[PDB]
């Protein structure tokens, strides 16, 4: 049983961390969206990151 | 008669090259501002920014 209750507190902590990993409203991780863009070239050229949920 | 009579010529060619510099100045302000225009489309076109900045 403590084992199993160390268990549950360490997935929830999981649960909770992944949730906290956001940089000004925004987050690669916690898949909140499928993929950020980026510019790269003054004619509005992407830089497609594809969003890797964890 | 003839000769005497292009003062006015010439005074109306001069007119004519004052309009065309306050045009140019014009111009210039309206050309820097479209620049930053441009500048505020490329970094508006980024998608991971927030709804503030935006």
């Amino acid at each position: 049983n403590a084992l199993k209750s160390d268990f549950d507190s360490l997935r929830d902590q999981i649960e909770k961390a992944a949730t906290n990993a956001k940089f000004n409203g925004v987050s690669i991780a916690d898949g909140s969206t499928t993929k950020l863009t980026f510019l790269a070239n003054s004619d509005g050229s992407g830089f497609t990151v594809n969003a890797k949920t964890i | 008669a003839t000769a005497a009579s292009m003062n006015a010529v010439k005074d109306s060619l001069q007119r004519g090259q004052s309009t065309i510099d306050v045009a140019l100045a014009a111009g210039d302000t309206i050309t820097d501002l479209l620049g930053k225009m441009k500048e505020k489309a490329l970094a508006a076109s980024d998608t991971s920014l927030n709804t503030a900045s935006f």
